[PDB]
Order: structure tokens, then sequence, then C-alpha cells
């Protein structure tokens, strides 16, 4: 085996390295990947970013900088970047070059050109993020790129890593094929967040469904330009597998941030905040390439959920201005509600999901119908009425008890997120306080009173089976055999809750019994 | 030689004449470092026995003895009818205190 | 790592060590960024920062100031410097002038191990 | 003989999922045929209803989803996924002869609650089911309800009244 | 009907002063651009010395 070299490196500065070729009459094409010989052992990666009139090559570093100079050789490979692709990604972290992470064949390629609208197909099935908000008012479907927005620490993060979790009791139980994977990609995030994600997905089982890829801070700015590039490779080879698969970015800003460093550095022409022009074409090659194909393509699909940073909830910054422009809705953030006990905290105003229905199962299309005519009256209501008046009308009480039932930590399943807000719409849920809502609804779906308390004039319907959300997805609730089952269970809970637990709770009116029970409703809100 | 003029031969050119330029190199004790037409070939102590060296190290650091190995998967219980029959309600109670020592036992 | 104590670091402040690479790389021939600073921040503070990390032989309790010029939060030296932290204390104008001290904006700050399960469920 | 089908651009498709459905017969194990499928949509020859069918056959008929065991395994929700995946995602509906496999593996899985929510679905649909599988349905129910297992035992538990995060084992 | 006039003339003042803050910024880096190239500019000199 023989290499062929071009030339030496003629300055570097920092990340970047320019060029000095011998044997002019030689070439290099515009995006492989360059070998550099630091010593006879070791051997740093490059890409070439740009070309020069005087016979130079602009390069970006991905490895090993620090142990470049001035005079060392250079070696081509003759092809584009590639990556280590297959089934046998699942279970492990990696560098975007492919270099596993310790922890305690095929080659796929970053730039593909995304599937034209031939090879695609309208967005039809759902993708759980396990969250009743989104499953409700702003669906997330397969093939459907939706931003993520939100300042530092309001539940970005939490989003997406629910919506993996969620993914992970379903994916056992159904075939391999629609079993919705998923990739994790970092960027410029701390390394210990991404070792902590790693135990937290090794925690449930989730990895095994489940990668990650990590181009942390101390790696090159030219490394976090390409990492949710072989993110979505990886997702690609799963989508011409007929798979389904979904891809997270955490997140795009330091992205943008590193492209800039680079065209900066490689002396490229600025423009609007110091980006380049092409920043908005930078992640329109990407998202893009989040679809659903066709059934003449396997019908596979890949689902985007890109997460951006606003600053003080701003959305007229250059990216995020971009990023809205080319995602298929969005999601809004605000730091003012995850600090007023609503986690997650979702803005349903500014939040949208363009595919509105179609995405969504059957069962969930006459319960958003509802919803989405109770919250558009409960914001004007809650708007126009003052804080303190007491107002007694089905709507500011119905509505005001949905939101503690948004309220959640980690993911829920469908068939408690359907017999939760089935209960509220159609005001079941009006007697009970605020305040126990959640608790109602930790008795409803993990325990069962009618049961207990002997009321058993319900045939099959009951909530410990947990199988039973595939009936839901396939008849819906509005069928004649759902409907009266699920209205006996719901009213004699009602009935239960109401004379022996919501009586009780009223009575006690002391003083370490309150925290006992404050503690048990504020930790009901978490494992639900 | 053998070597040389047969990689020039590959090269894009070969009617080019052919001209040698030796060194001595304080790096190699074994092998040749050659280079033909921009095509570079390494055969060196320092790089050969470096290849080695480094499959030598990841055969190594693939298996790691201190983990535990994986135990053999365990099929699903199937419990008898037999076993519900005599005791309904204990029965659960000892598949939980089972998969509980399992866990920590 | 050698004598694996636990460590304190200090440090007053980061905002200084930015700004002086900011003075010197236009003077490099690096082309300045947005506001005026280095295009090299993220990656020369991410590499200051990462270094700074508990590990398995030891463990650094660092602290950090910051410098907001204008009590601007937007400024990308401390933007940046989010995602280094666990705890991102933030202090305000507008509480000191109150006559209050230490002047702490409870709600434009928070931290990591704010869980149940690391602490107390009494104290989240 | 054969009915044209269109694509969803009205391309012509093929339909000879003939040797398609002789190769999921074969299939050892039930997620070999889900990704026959694949195969199948990638020659521009999608599933028919009796290649569903098929699938649910080997679903049956196969000991498990592959070789090594899986934790979280079930025949019955990996039938239904294939059955929602034939009538809303696709448009092609089932016949009595495919819900008499899910109503198969129901009885064989003693779920008799599942068992009377698909014979009130066959019977909303106007479909027949085959009195056999009731009885057999009917017989695991009271033999439950004899001995006790009509439900779980930690739902008869008896509930605690203090209000204690312990108490309730959240 | 006044608050309304005077939050029109504040969208306005924010609106432009937007503008400007992304103008003013984009005239710092050409000035920083300009200013390197034109001090870096490199020519033959193809003229007679001895
Ligand atoms: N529903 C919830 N209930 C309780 N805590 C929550 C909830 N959702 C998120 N959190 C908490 O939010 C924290 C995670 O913050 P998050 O990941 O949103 O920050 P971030 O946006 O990633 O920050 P940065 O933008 O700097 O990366 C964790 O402490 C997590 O427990």
């Amino acid at each position: 085996e023989a290499k062929q070299k071009i030339g030496f490196v003629h300055g570097i500065d920092g990340t970047i390295a320019t060029i000095a070729p011998a044997a002019s009459k030689v070439t290099v094409p515009y995006n492989t990947v360059l070998e550099i010989a630091v010593s006879a052992t070791n051997i740093a990666n490059a890409l070439v970013f740009n070309l020069e009139k005087d016979g130079s090559i602009g390069v970006i570093l991905l490895d090993n900088i620090s142990e470049v100079r001035s005079g060392q050789d250079v070696y081509a490979t003759g092809s584009l970047l590639k990556i280590p692709v297959g089934f046998h990604m699942l279970g492990k972290i990696i560098n975007p070059l492919g270099k596993e992470i310790p922890t305690g064949t095929k080659l796929g390629l970053v730039e593909e050109m995304a599937p034209n609208i031939v090879s695609r197909q309208p967005v039809n099935y759902n993708l759980l993020t396990g969250y009743k908000v989104i499953d409700t008012l702003i669906p997330v479907g397969r093939g459907q790129r939706e931003l993520i927005l939100g300042d530092r620490q309001t539940g970005k993060t939490s989003i997406a890593l629910s919506t993996i979790l969620n993914q992970t009791k379903v994916n056992n139980e159904i075939l391999s094929k629609n079993n919705v994977l998923s990739v994790y990609v970092s960027i410029g995030q701390r390394c210990s967040n991404v070792a902590r994600i790693h135990r937290l997905l090794t925690e449930y089982d989730a990895m095994k469904y489940c990668t990650i890829v990590a181009a942390t801070a101390a790696d090159p700015a030219g490394l976090q330009y390409l990492a949710p590039y072989a993110g979505t490779t990886l997702g690609e080879e799963f989508r011409n597998s007929g798979r389904h698969i979904l891809l997270v970015y955490d997140d795009l800003s330091k992205q943008a941030v590193s492209y800039r460093q680079i065209s900066l550095l490689l002396r490229r022409p600025p423009g609007r905040e110091a980006y380049p022009g092409d920043v908005f074409y930078l992640h329109s090659r990407l998202l893009e390439r989040s679809a659903m194909m066709s059934p003449q393509k396997g019908s596979g699909s890949l689902t985007s959920l890109p997460i951006v940073e606003t600053l003080s909830n701003d959305v007229t910054a250059y990216i995020v201005t971009n990023v809205i422009s080319i995602t298929d809705g969005q999601i809004y953030l605000d730091a003012k509600l995850f600090t007023g006990g609503q986690r997650p905290a979702v803005n349903i105003g500014l939040s949208v999901s363009r595919v509105g229905s179609s995405a969504q199962n059957k069962a969930m299309k006459k319960v958003g119908g509802a919803l989405k005519m109770l919250m558009g009256e409960y914001r004007k209501m809650a708007g126009e009425q003052t804080s303190g008046s007491q107002n007694v009308s089905p709507v500011m009480i119905r509505g005001a008890r949905c939101l503690q039932l948004f309220n959640q930590k980690g993911p829920s399943y469908f068939m408690d997120a359907i017999v939760a807000l089935y209960a509220v719409t159609n005001g079941y849920m009006d007697d009970v306080k605020l305040q126990y809502s959640k608790f109602y609804e930790f008795l409803l779906l993990n325990k069962d009173l009618p049961v207990l308390y002997g009321q058993v004039n319900n045939k099959y319907f009951y909530m410990y089976n947990k199988n039973l959300n595939y009936f839901i997805r396939y008849f819906g609730l509005n069928h004649e055999i759902l409907e009266p089952e699920l209205k006996k269970y719901i009213e004699i809970h009602t009935n239960l809750f109401l004379d022996n637990y919501q009586s009780r709770m009223n009575e006690l009116k002391s003083d370490e019994d309150l925290v006992q029970l404050k503690n048990l409703l504020y930790a009901c809100k978490r494992t639900v | 030689r053998k070597q040389v003029e047969e990689l020039h031969k590959e090269s894009p050119l070969k009617d080019y004449k052919l001209v040698l330029e030796t060194k001595v190199d304080p790096s190699i004790g074994g092998g040749y470092i050659l280079e033909v037409c921009n095509q570079v070939v390494n055969r060196s102590a320092a790089a050969a026995a470096a290849e080695t060296a480094a499959l030598a190290k990841a055969s190594a650091a693939q298996v790691d003895w201190t983990s535990l190995p994986a135990a053999p998967p365990r099929p699903s219980p199937s419990a008898p009818d037999t076993l519900i029959r005599l005791l309904g309600s204990v029965v659960d109670d000892l598949a939980d205190a089972d998969k509980v020592e399992q866990k920590y036992g | 790592d050698e004598a694996g104590q636990d460590v304190l670091l200090f440090v007053d402040n980061v905002f200084r060590f930015t700004q002086a690479n900011s003075e010197v790389s236009a003077l490099l021939g690096r082309i300045p960024a947005a506001v005026g600073y280095q295009p090299t921040l993220a990656e020369d503070l991410g590499m200051l920062q990462e270094r700074i990390t508990s590990t398995v032989k030891g463990s650094i309790t660092s602290v950090q100031a910051v410098y907001v010029p204008a009590d601007d939060i937007t400024d990308p030296a401390p933007a940046t410097t989010f995602s280094h932290l666990d705890a991102t204390t933030v202090l305000s104008r507008s509480v000191a002038e109150a006559g209050i001290y230490p002047a702490v904006e409870p709600l434009e700050c928070a931290s990591r191990i704010m869980d149940p399960d690391a602490i107390d469920v009494n104290h989240y | 003989a054969g009915g044209k089908r269109y694509d969803l651009f009205g391309y012509e498709v093929s339909v000879a999922t003939g040797p398609f459905i002789e190769e999921i017969k074969k299939a050892q194990f039930y997620d070999d045929a889900g990704e026959v499928i694949v195969k199948m949509n990638l020659a521009n020859t999608p599933p028919d209803l009796q290649t569903y069918n098929a699938v649910l056959e080997r679903i049956l008929n196969c000991k498990s989803k592959r070789s090594q065991p899986v934790k979280g395994e079930n025949k019955f929700a990996a039938m239904m996924d294939i059955l929602e995946e034939m009538d809303a995602r696709s448009g092609i509906k089932p016949n009595a002869e495919s819900w008499g496999y899910v109503l198969k593996e129901l009885v064989q899985a003693g779920d008799f609650r599942l068992g009377w929510v698909c014979i009130a679905g066959m019977k909303s649909l106007g479909i027949t089911p085959d009195q056999a599988l009731v009885d057999a349905n009917e017989a695991n129910a009271a033999k439950a309800k004899a001995a006790g297992t009509d439900f779980p035992a930690y739902l008869k538990k008896a509930a605690p009244e203090s209000f204690d995060t312990k108490a309730w084992g959240i | 009907g006044n608050i309304t006039g005077l939050m029109q003339l504040a969208d306005y003042t924010y609106n432009k002063t937007r503008k400007e803050l992304i103008t003013a910024e984009l005239l710092e880096i050409i000035g920083t651009m300009t200013a390197m190239h034109a001090g870096k500019k490199v020519g033959l000199k193809k003229t007679e010395f001895w």
C-alpha cells in the first residue's frame, strides 16, 4: 500500500491550515479528506474547505491539532468524508469520524443530496414524544422536522430525551421495522452532560435503540460543523433500510458558531452577525434530509428535532429566524413558565405544528379538536379576567385542570394520556380541586379504585393491562364499544375519589399532615 | 528498485526519465521509504512495528475481564396454572420477591 | 490527580481572559466576530473549561466570576459560558439598587442538581 | 384478472406478492417477516391483504421475535400495529381471516378481556367470529374468576390510609 | 388609544435601532477586513533596483 502526497503545510491558525503544494501538476477535489503525518505513527484527518489560484488548500483540522507543525507532509484519500455505518452502531457513542469513545462492513457519506419530492410522501404516522401537550396541540409526525426553542434551562433537552425514552416500551413490542430508533447529537455541550445522558439511557435500557454523536467543546470547530451531518447520515441509511428513525441536535447554534469560526479564520466573506452567506444553506442541506419516504423507497422516515437556544425570548436572530423558516413548525418554550411549575414550559400561542391532524391517530383527533376549542377560550378568559377573581365556568375550570396534567417529569404512556384528557374535556374532572388533579390522575392510571372497591360493572375496560392502547389506536374511543365502559370507569373512579379521598384531604387541617400531603402531590407530579 | 520502476509504471507518467536521490535516515534501522511521482510508500520499522503494536494494543483493549460476563438470557417464566391454583395471591408476591432478589441478591 | 485531594478553584474572572485574546485576535489577522470578539471564542473557552471537571481521581469545585458589560446577558461571552457550568448564579444591578445583598435574581438563575434524587425532596 | 393498482403519484405498481409470501411463510421468527415488507416495498410491489395475513400467521406460529429472547416482547401488539399499518397508513382493510389470528393469540395468552374487546369489534364491523374461540375465551374467564385470578393481586390490596409517599409505593 | 400610539412609537424605535445595530456590526467587520487586506495588499514590483 502506497500513499499519495500533494504538498506540505504552509501555516496554521488554530484549527485551520493552509497548504503549499508540490508537483503542481497534481490536483485535489473540493471536499475530500486529507491525512497529515504528524509522525510516522500518528495521523490526523482533515477536510479541504477552499482552494486558491496560486495553488494552495485551505483545510480544517479535526484531530490532533496540537501535534501539527509546519513542514509536515500531507496525503490525500481521494474521497469525501465518510464514517462507518450500519446496525452495529446503536449501542455505542462515537466521534463524527466514527471513532468509538470508551465509557465507564459499510461506510457512508456526510453530504448526500436530500430526497426529492417524488422520493417522499406526506406524513400520516405519528411520533409520540410521550408528553400530552405535544401529542395534542402541536403534534410531531414522522418526517416532520420540528424545532425546539427556548433560553437556557427551560426543558429543551429533556423534551427530546423523554421523546427517546418513550420509544423503548414500544420498540420492544412492535416489529423491528416500525420501531422508531434515535440518534442524539451533542455539539459543544460539556462532556459530562454526555456521560450523564449515557447513564440515563443505559438505565432505562434505551441505548439498545439509541446512539449518540458527541462533538464536545474540547473537540475542534470543524468537528462541530459535521456532527449533525454524520448523525443525519446514520439516519439516512435506516431510511434506506425502510426503518423509522429519530434525530436530535443539541444544538445547531453552536454548529453555526463553529462554521463562523472556520469561515472567518479562512478569510471568507462574512455577513450578518459575522456569519457567512450560506448558513441558511448549511442548515437546509441538513434538515431537508429529514422526510417521510415513499413505499417505493422503503417507507422510511427521518424525524429531526433541532434544538436552538434563544436569548431573552428573542426570535428575530438570524439563526432562529432562518431555522423557523425551514422547519415544519416549532416549539416555543418560556422560562417565565418553567419557573411557575409548568414543566414542560411550552407556550401554546407561539408554538406551531403545520402537521395538525394528519400525523395524529384516530383516537387523538377527536380529543385535540376539543382541546384547541378549550385552550382557545382559556387564554381569552385568563387574559381578560383578574388575578384573584373567581369565575365558575366550565372553561376556566377544565382548562386549568388540564394545565396541571400537562405538567410532568418524564414521558407518559398513550393510554394514560387519552384517558386523562378525555376525563377533563368531557367534564368528569370538574368537582376535584386544581391541586389534587395529578393525584387523581395517579389513582386513575396506576391504581384502580373500582377494581379495589368492588365496582366491577366493566367487562374488559381497566387501566392495568396496558395492551389496550392498540385497540384505542385502531378503533378510537368514539366507537360504541369503548365509550360506555370508559364513561362508567371514569364516573365511578370520580365518585370514589370525591367520596373517600377528596374529603379526607380537606380535613387534614394540621401542620405536619399538610406537608406530608404536599410532598405526595409534588411527587405524583414527577412519577407521572 | 523492482518496486521503484514498477511504481513509475503505475504512475500516470512513465515516459519521463527516472532519477534517484538517496538519503541516510537515523530513525530507520529496518525497511525503506520511497517516493515516486508523488506516491509515497513507507516500509519502516518505526511505522511497520507500530502497526502490529497498535493491533496488539487494541486486541488487549478489546476484551476486559474485570467486568462480569453477560449472563445467559432468561426465558419467559410461563408459570403453571397449578401454581396459581395452590396460592392465588401469594404467587404474585413470590414472583416480585424473586425478581428483586435477582436484581439485588 | 497525583495527590487525589479535593480542590477549589476561584477564578476572578473569565471575561478578562476572553477579552485578552480579543485584543490580540485582530492583530494576528483573525477576522473578528459580531460584537468585536474573536471568532475562536467558544473553542478557546471550551479548551479551558473542559479541563475543569470532576474525575475518578479527584474533584475540582470551581467557582467563576464573569463581567457582563452593560448588564447585557446577550453578550456572547457569558452566553457561551452557560453550557460549561452546573450552577449559573446570576446577579443584577436592579436588586442591589434596592439595597439588598447578595444581589441575586432567583428566577433568572437555576442549578443542575435541583432534583429529588440528588437532594432532599423537601428542599426541592 | 389482476386489477391495476397505482402509486400515490399515479405511477404503475407491481402486485406479484407471491414469492414474497412464500419467503415469509419460511420465516422462522416473526421479525424477518416485517423485514420482508421492506424488500417488497423497495421493489415497487407493496403488500396485499393476504400478505399481512401471512405476517400475522407466522406471528402466531413462530415462537420468538428473534433468536435470543427480548424483554417487552408481545405478539398481540405486534399484530395490532400491523392492523393499524394496514388500515390507516396504507388503506387496505382487514377481513375475518385477519382478526382470527388476533383472537387466537388472545386465547393462547389467555387475556380474556381483550378477547371480549376483539369480539365486540368484530361484531361491530359485521364479522362472524368462530364460537370455538369464544368458548375457550369464556372458559379461561370463568377459570380465572373462580380462582380469584379475574384481576391481579396488587389492585385488590388494601389502600393506605395515610398520605405518605412510601405508603403508596411511589 | 394612547397606549397604542406609545406602543407603535416604541415598536418603530426598537425595530429601527435593531437595524442600525445590525448595519453597524457589518461596518465594523468589513472595516477590519478591508483594513487587513489593504495593509496586506501584495504586488509584484517588477522594477529596476541596481
Ligand atoms: N417536567 C419537569 N419537571 C421537573 N424538572 C424538569 C422538567 N423538565 C425539565 N426539568 C429539569 O430541567 C433540567 C434540564 O434543563 P434543560 O436540559 O432544559 O437545560 P438546557 O436547555 O439543556 O440548558 P442549555 O440550553 O444550557 O443546554 C433538569 O434539572 C430537569 O430535571
